[PDB]
């Protein structure tokens, strides 16, 4: 697009468009139907009901679809071949299908991304103010208008479309959704460079121009303009998958590795065992129940619901569940500078004054040193820059501080306005005391200020100007100093510049204040004074100071910069504004660290070309947009990677795309803060984008994962401790659950290998995972930290679940609790009869009803109804079991490191749950009702103490490999038992 | 993409000297848990009456209700059905009936030879402890013998019933022939009301009474002949596992069935501490014969 660089009548002659008259209603409506959109284009939604189909599908649900299929038909085969049987296997049947729906309905709260971003775009234009079509101005809607046709905009009518400036005066327009800064710039019929954004030819899409009427041809409206692109490619755009929903997709993958191949190998081994159809189906719907955890996901949904519960009441709203952890694992995160670094408000920083530079205050709530108040020059430059003709402040809102009064006039008018009533305490006292009789507006080439005020004595006339320094310079011949007027000599116009040139250093813009005393006997009471033609001096005045203007950074903002870089996190500038202020700000924040130079710094040092200058050699970049656009993949990957301080400036909005997936080809999780319509792209496209809450654009917020209620930026530090703990707190509860799998299994793997009567039952089973491990697996949420994650894998660099894991859930662990199970179930088999010698073998027989008079070993017989009731019997009590050798388990899960004596079980959501765990479980096998359809009977007082002794086992094995491994770091002992 | 990477060892998860010191860890890690297991369980063991059950009578789950077994079994591989089936006649299948009928028998009759601790017990005559009250064969009359194909030879099967052997279980018997519940058989009643009008020691026994479970299996078994009493004795009943102990049968004797057509039963006992149920089969036995 070179339609700018292009004259306007080329851009005529090409649109067919007239410059008096533009277009007509016949050719308007031509260019309607080639092309109407002249808005952004919705984007394609899918339902959410397809959305919630797709996830009642899994791999946890994928096998509880096939597990409770088959116990309809087990219930079908048991019907047709028995017409009384009882209904067991299809209440089982529908228990399993709504833990698919209920797993399949947490699930979809994970995942609930609301971000309806182009209805965020409600803005846009209304009331379109003014069309030249057919050589009368129509006030049209806001759509209608069209390529080809000239528009006519005035002050705040937001520029309707694409236009090609083709006539105007006094232009100036903020396209504050183009590059963050609302800071007005003049526009004017000619191109100033080759690339389109950077021209005062071309306006643009969403500009509310503060000034300057304006005629353009339109270019182009909707899906092209500028912000037409950027609304689409914003809505056309998703992260993918987040890295907690990574590693939990990659959990899932491993857990169902096994579980499908369990259950293929014991398809085989049973149907080579002699088990009929319905023997293999009933026991298949045993090892893929409880190898599959019904209550897992579902915990993981809740672990992050309540941090994100906890972290939201520091100000910090989440919109999506899983972006809560993301910001543990980001390792780059990118930033801007206007609006989201600094406080976007202009605000004095240095003052020149008796040949002296100090830093003024900027933080909002006041807390810098005011030690230059009693310099000499203080009061005459704080008069002069408050008399300068001034602005104002408003009365709806005096009562809010200063800092936050609203002002009339340009930032620079408003900055000064709020140090002079911040240093004075109340400039209104000089209003009063000093009237205004004269005063000379900001000009276009001139653009100074002449004010004349009458003095106190009522003797004379005082003169006030301000204006660019380099235009005073001439018109100041003396200088004040240390309260005496000194004449200007060479020494003082090379000083003059030395302070000027090094002001403008740190990219401050700054503007000289000056005055001059008007002689009583040629300027008496009563003089009068001609504003077209001066009758006062205007040249050779008594020069005062120079006054600095630069946007500041918030409080918080040098010190969570400074942690982000300690938790391993690089922290990447990526603004829109020019380099050398974006290199002020970025040095001042701390993204740059004093002392590091980069090319252009080292080069200019050693008076060389900065070409020959080695890159290594140099630590941070300030690469501009325009190199930024020009240089391919390969060399910005090695930018990104050579140098760890890079400061990205004057990009474009889709610039800031091309550096987070620049970024995110070294595979690191870049995050972006923001606060614009510019960086849209670069929050939706990051894996976790945070937004500000009070300083941020509309759209901002609705295209970002994270909001800043409190625009607190050090917001970010917590949310990254938090982010990392929650993503330990959520792997500890992982190998929590995990370790019930195997005593949940080991009875029907111990039933088909050796012939046992079954120990647990499959409804047993859901009692266990849906049941009383709930609560506890929810309270690892609320585990506090131990030692720092800072160094040991800084971004959390580490998968979810590994082979320590495994090893440590369905291994150690695991089995020591299949032992204790075990052990409960041969004490209740031995006590009422059943010795260990005869129940081995005894599959057959044990569950056939033929047989009503089954021996035990003391010469008993046994009826159908009581060999299953005390099969039952211990059916609870294997269930017991696994509750209480669970306590222990949740115990040496709360730690991972550290022994329990140092961390202390100071968790409150899991000395409850060890309560609700039992209570669960005695209330569920000790109440008259639940022996009907769940299989739970009464225990006898003395029948909860076999797996006590195992419960203390676990406990005193895991403390002592703790010791060992604490002990002994990095013993082979923790390289493979640390999970 | 395999990945392998044998030649820097990693036999895809470490070296060899890593599986070797993993396998050793994993090794003795199980052989101390198997270790500790049995010690608990020995501990267990150690704290066990290996001839008196740890619990026994109602406190276990076997409670005070009895249920009946029919002996001659199907055979095995065949666990899950009820079914006899035979056919009558010298070219039959009788053999493994008549086989099993007599591998269970055995003790009543080799035993019971020498008899050193066995008592010839009877109503009147409580059994003297740590002694096995005494089950002549000859008591099962004539036609369930051996001798006879135990019956199965003439195409007149006649079927072993006996009651489940509940630890220290202690009968109640109906002391009345007003006593005794409804719902009971006519016969069983009248067979009651003999009992009672003679010998008034005999009606201390509990009471057996084989009827067809199906409507239909009520008129297609035909007549039954109880050939002991009809009904266990109550002079056997406290079990206390007495070694060489003889539980008392009542042999049924089908003498009338149908030829190729199958017959559904269920005997039940009647005490006064017995409960009968059509589901749970408790105090009752299933049991199907069919002739061909
Ligand atoms: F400061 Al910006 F996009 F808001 F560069």
């Amino acid at each position: 697009l070179d339609q700018h660089k292009i004259p306007l009548e080329e851009l005529c002659r090409r649109l067919g468009t007239n410059t008096e008259t533009g277009l007509t209603s016949s050719q308007a409506k031509s260019h309607l139907e080639k092309y109407g959109p002249n808005a952004l284009t919705p984007p394609r939604t899918t339902p959410e009901w397809i959305k919630f189909c797709k996830q009642l599908f899994g791999g946890f649900q994928m096998l509880l679809w096939i597990g409770s299929i088959l116990c309809f038909i087990a219930y079908t085969m048991e019907k047709y071949k028995n017409p009384d049987v009882l209904g067991d296997n299809l209440y089982l049947g529908l228990a399993l299908l709504f833990v698919v729906i209920m797993t399949g309905c947490f699930a979809y709260y994970q995942d609930h991304n609301a971000s309806k971003i182009m209805d965020s775009f409600k803005n846009l234009m209304p009331q379109f103010a003014f069309v030249i079509r057919d050589g009368k101005k129509i006030q049209l809607k806001a759509e209608e208008v069209t390529v080809g046709d000239l528009v006519e905009v005035k002050f705040g009518d937001r520029i309707p479309a694409d236009i090609r400036i083709t006539s105007c005066q006094s232009m100036k327009v903020d396209n504050s959704s183009l590059t963050g800064e609302s800071e007005p710039q003049s526009r004017s019929t000619e191109c100033t460079n080759d690339n389109p954004l950077e021209t005062k030819n071309l306006a643009f899409f969403f500009t509310n121009t503060l000034e300057g009427t304006g005629r353009g041809i339109v270019i182009n409206v909707g899906d092209d303009s500028v912000m037409g692109r950027i609304a689409c490619l914003a809505s056309s755009l998703d992260s993918g998958k987040t890295p907690i929903a990574r590693e939990i997709e990659h959990f899932i993958h491993i857990i169902t590795a096994m579980a499908v191949s369990l259950a293929a190998v014991f398809a085989v081994i049973s149907f080579l065992y002699g088990y009929t159809w319905l023997e293999a189906a009933i026991f298949m719907i045993g090892i893929i129940v409880a190898k599959v955890p019904e209550g897992l996901l579902a915990t993981v949904t809740v672990c992050l619901t309540l941090t994100a519960k906890r972290m939201a009441k520091k100000n910090c709203l989440v919109r999506n569940l899983e972006a809560v952890e993301t910001l543990g694992s980001t390792s780059t995160i990118c930033s801007d500078k206007t609006g989201t670094l600094t406080q976007n408000r202009m605000t004095v920083a240095h003052m020149w004054f008796d040949q002296k530079i100090v830093t003024a205050d900027t933080t909002e709530n006041q807390s810098g040193n005011q030690l230059y108040r009693g310099s000499k020059g203080f009061p005459e430059l704080i008069r002069v820059a408050s008399l300068c003709s001034r602005a104002e402040f408003k009365t709806e809102h005096a009562h809010l501080p200063v800092l936050k009064r609203d002002v009339n006039g340009d930032a620079s008018e408003a900055a000064i306005l709020k140090f002079a009533e911040m240093s004075t305490g109340s400039v209104m006292n000089i209003r009063s005391k000093q009237k205004k009789v004269s005063e000379i507006p900001f000009n276009s080439a001139n653009k100074y200020q002449v004010s004349v005020h009458e003095r106190e004595d009522k003797s004379g006339y005082f003169l006030v100007m301000k204006g660019a320094p380099e235009r005073i310079l001439e018109r100041c011949s003396t200088i004040l100093i240390d309260g005496t007027e000194i004449p200007l000599d060479n020494h003082m116009k090379e000083c003059f510049n030395n302070a000027y040139m090094e002001l403008g250093g740190m990219g401050e813009r700054v503007l000289g204040f000056c005055d001059f005393e008007l002689p009583s006997d040629q300027y008496p009471r009563g003089y009068v004074f001609d504003a077209d033609e001066p009758n006062f001096p205007i040249s050779g005045l008594r020069f005062v100071g120079l006054m600095s203007m630069i946007d500041p950074p918030r409080a918080a903002v040098p010190d969570a910069v400074s942690k982000c870089r300690s938790a391993g996190i690089k922290v990447i500038m990526v603004t829109g504004d020019h380099p050398i202020t974006a290199k002020a700000i970025a040095r001042q924040v701390g993204i740059i660290s004093e002392g590091h130079e980069t090319v252009d710094d080292i080069a200019a040092r050693l008076n060389i070309p900065v070409s020959e200058v080695n890159p290594r050699s140099a630590q941070a970049a300030v690469i501009h947009g325009n190199d930024l656009k020009d240089m391919n993949s390969d060399q910005l990957d090695d930018i990104l990677r050579h140098y760890r301080e890079i400061v990205f400036a004057r990009t474009s909005p889709q610039q800031k795309l091309i550096i987070v997936e620049g970024v995110q080809r070294q595979g690191e999780f870049v995050a972006v803060t923001g606060d614009g319509v510019n960086d849209s792209p670069a929050l939706k496209k990051a894996d976790i984008g945070v937004a500000m809450g009070i300083a941020g654009s509309d759209v901002s917020k609705q295209a970002a994962d994270m909001i800043l209620l409190d625009d607190n930026f050090a917001s970010i530090v917590t949310g990254v401790e938090e982010g990392r703990l929650i993503f330990d707190n959520i792997k500890k509860s992982i190998a929590y659950t995990l370790t019930s799998k195997i005593p949940e299994l080991s009875p029907f793997l111990m039933y088909i290998l050796f012939d046992l009567p079954l120990a647990i039952g499959t409804v047993t089973i859901l009692c266990i995972d849906l049941g009383t491990d709930v609560v506890p697996a929810i309270s690892m949420a609320y585990e506090g930290p131990e030692a720092d994650p800072r160094k040991p894998r800084d971004p959390v660099k580490e998968k979810l679940v590994n082979e320590r894991l495994i090893s440590m859930a369905y291994g150690q662990i695991g089995v020591m609790q299949a032992f204790g199970g075990f052990f409960t179930y041969f004490v209740i088999m031995g006590e009422c009869g059943f010795l260990p010698n005869r129940l081995f073998g005894l599959r057959k027989w044990w569950e056939s009803k033929a047989y009503n008079d089954l021996t035990d070993s003391y010469g008993q017989e046994w009826t159908w109804d009581a060999r299953k009731q005390l099969e039952y019997t211990c059916h609870t009590a294997f269930f017991i079991s696994i509750v209480i050798v669970q306590w222990t388990d949740l115990i040496i899960c709360k730690t991972r490191r550290l022994s329990l004596f140092q961390q202390g079980m100071k968790n409150g959501t899991l000395n409850f749950a060890l309560v609700f765990e039992t209570c669960v479980a005695a209330f569920l096998s000790y109440t008259p009702g639940m022996d009907k359809g769940l299989r739970m009977y009464p225990l006898k007082i003395w029948w909860w103490f076999p797996p006590m002794p195992f419960s203390l086992l676990i406990l005193v094995y895991d403390e002592c490999r703790k010791f060992l491994m604490r002990r002994n770091p990095g013993g082979f002992l923790e390289r493979e038992t640390y999970y | 993409t395999f990945i392998w990477n044998s030649e820097t060892s990693e036999f895809m998860g470490r070296t060899g000297v890593n599986w070797a010191k993993i396998t050793i860890f994993y090794v003795i890690f199980y052989t101390l848990l198997a270790g500790f297991f049995a010690g608990m369980l020995m501990i267990f063991y150690q704290t066990l009456d290996f001839k008196i059950p740890k619990w026994q009578n109602k406190d276990s789950l076997i409670g005070t209700n009895p249920g009946l077994g029919f002996r001659p079994m199907p055979p095995e591989a065949q666990v899950d059905s009820t079914l006899i089936q035979f056919k009558h006649g010298i070219k039959g299948d009788w053999q493994y009936w008549v086989h099993s009928l007599t591998e269970f028998l055995e003790p009543y009759e080799t035993l019971t030879s020498s008899g050193q601790e066995f008592t010839n017990c009877d109503f009147d005559k409580p059994p003297q402890e740590g002694k096995a009250c005494n089950f002549n064969v000859e008591l099962l009359g004539d036609h369930c013998t051996k001798e006879n194909n135990f019956g199965y030879e003439l195409g007149k099967p006649c079927v072993l019933i006996k009651l489940n052997k509940i630890f220290g279980w202690r009968p109640e018997v109906y002391n009345s022939s007003a006593e005794v519940p409804e719902d009971m058989p006519a016969d069983l009643k009248s067979y009651i009301k003999d009992i009672e009008t003679g010998n008034k020691t005999h009606m201390n026994m509990v009471w057996l009474s084989c009827e067809g479970e199906t409507a239909n299996d009520k008129e297609k078994i035909g007549t039954i002949t109880y050939t002991p009493f009809r009904g266990f004795p109550a002079y056997y009943y406290p079990y206390l596992n007495v070694p060489g102990y003889l539980t008392p049968v009542v042999a049924l004797q089908f003498g009338s069935l149908q030829n190729g057509q199958a017959v559904n039963v269920e005997c039940k006992a009647w005490a006064n501490n017995i409960s009968r149920d059509r589901q749970r089969r408790l105090g009752s036995v299933h049991f199907e014969i069919r002739m061909d």
